[PDB]
């Protein structure tokens, strides 16, 4: 089910 | 409104009475807010992303407003580490990607 | 291109000679890409997402190609669900959000 791509660099 | 890329689009929110900052995140399938009180009933989610899964209450028929604009649609409210607007409310917007 | 939202913003991007699909994220800061080979030497970083934390692999200056347009930067390596382009690469091909 993985649909929530939000990324953050550190 | 043109919104760049450059930074974050992040933008005013306002949802259940209160005033938030969210992302706009066209990566997301949904739209995900930190813990709030939310009106009608819920059924737990999970739902995943970079580093795997987290779980949510499932609200459904929730009004927000995104940069002025108001929409109606489903809100998952948990422990995200930022709130994001999902493609279930940029498509009630109007919101495209163009290049 | 105009991109609209009621699917995945998914693209064909091509890296190493091959062909990848990838989703266009406004969420994302960085480019991410499942496991693969690039030349050159690569540096740590942790990225944070939705569920939590994963350690990539940092190769600058790749040469990619997002939907045939040209780009020449950063990109990470590692257990990510889905190849994601990020505003890294978004911004040098151009991309803004509209409504």
């Amino acid at each position: 089910r993985p649909g929530n791509x939000l990324q953050s660099r550190p | 409104p043109q919104i760049t890329l450059w930074k974050r689009p992040l933008v005013t929110i306002k949802i259940g009475g209160q005033l938030k900052e969210a992302l706009l995140d066209t990566g997301a399938d949904d739209t995900v807010i930190e813990e709030m009180s939310l009106p009608g009933r819920w059924k737990p989610k999970m739902i995943g992303g970079i580093g795997g899964f987290i779980k949510v209450r499932q609200y459904d028929q929730i009004i927000i407003e995104i940069a002025g604009h108001k929409a109606i649609g489903t809100v998952l409210v948990g422990p995200t580490p930022v709130n994001i607007i999902g493609r279930n409310l940029l498509t009630q917007i109007g919101a495209t990607l163009n290049f």
